């Protein structure tokens, strides 16, 4: 549902030049951005970086909220707890 | 489609990073390298989202020798350092081993980044539990089975005693009093214990060693005030504040 390929994707700051090689490379591969997904949406993922969400949100188990889509800043999370 | 920026001067120290960040790191190094050293290289990695040319992506390295020094090809730098932050570079890392095991075997410099919580079923007289969690690789939550295998070689476990065993498979059952090289440990944010248990086991100081990890254990995300302070000792660690 709407995988086709996205004409708006682009890292807004440095540290999201990293999302498109963990997940686009592996688990998108379609060409999909920041328009609605199968990922936007959220998920289980399948790469260890669900491990730094389920234990800095303590225990998702359904959605994971206040963990990632909560700050569009990212580097100024980076900056303070690695 | 990346963007990169380097400045090099008589082959001083090329020191590559990418993506860091404003920290007491710099802070610390920044006087440190300026007092011992001079003209060194700044190379940087720059935030991408338009294609320009075309892509570093550790074969810059090469690009360099393969660029100037088109006339002929004597070889490369031998020092590699890769500097950046923790998150999952598993590709950039994957390209980074690969070159230097392919490029020059006898590193004396190497270092760690990134490193997973997770291990490679190893048996250690360590603790009754150990041997459990060290080849249940979870975590809590990965669903990365069908990369660990691959992540030995693109991200690098923090069984050093098993990774040297799988890809020289030189070492043997003693590994006490092993010290000459430079190898710095920068990662393993939940198992911290690992690299010091099996990191004193051996009993073994190189003439240069530094550990590095961060916090993602449960401990550190419910109490984060523990996790600045670890970085807060971390950092003035080398030098204590004024």
């Amino acid at each position: 549902m709407g995988v086709t390929e996205a004409q708006y994707v682009a890292p807004t700051n440095a540290v999201e030049s990293k999302l498109a090689e963990i997940w686009e490379r592996v688990l998108g591969v379609s060409g999909i951005g920041i328009l609605d997904n199968f990922f936007q949406i959220g998920g289980h993922s399948l790469k260890a970086m669900a491990v730094a969400a389920q234990v800095h949100r303590e225990y998702q188990v359904e959605l994971p909220l206040k963990v990632l889509f909560a700050q569009p800043t990212i580097k100024a999370l980076a900056q303070y707890v690695a | 489609m990346s963007q990169l920026f380097k400045s090099f001067d008589a082959s001083e120290k090329t020191q590559l990073i990418c993506f860091p960040f404003a920290g007491g790191y710099s802070a610390s190094f920044r006087p440190l390298h300026a007092f011992l050293q001079g003209e060194c290289e700044m190379l940087a990695a720059e935030p991408p989202g338009h294609g320009t040319n075309q892509t570093s992506a550790i074969e810059d390295l090469e690009e360099l020798t393969d660029l100037y020094k088109q006339e002929l090809n004597l070889r490369p730098d031998r020092p590699f350092v890769l500097f950046g932050h923790s998150m999952g570079g598993m590709i950039t890392f994957r390209l980074a081993q690969k070159l230097e095991r392919e490029g020059i075997f006898p590193q004396a410099v190497i270092i760690s980044a990134i490193q997973p919580p997770h291990i490679q079923r190893k048996k250690v007289s360590h603790l009754p539990d150990d041997q459990f969690l060290d080849h249940i690789i979870q975590l809590g939550g990965m669903p990365a089975e069908l990369v660990e295998n691959k992540e030995v070689m693109s991200f690098f476990l923090p069984s050093f005693r098993s990774d040297y065993r799988a890809l020289e498979q030189f070492e043997l059952y003693d590994l006490a009093q092993i010290q000459s090289p430079v190898h710095v440990f920068n990662g393993l944010d939940d198992k911290k214990c690992i690299r010091d248990a099996e990191g004193w086991k051996k009993w073994a100081k190189d003439i240069t060693f530094h550990q590095f990890d961060g916090g993602h254990m449960f401990l550190l995300s419910q109490t984060e005030e523990v996790a600045e302070r670890i970085f807060a000792i971390l950092n003035q660690h080398p030098i204590i504040q004024p």
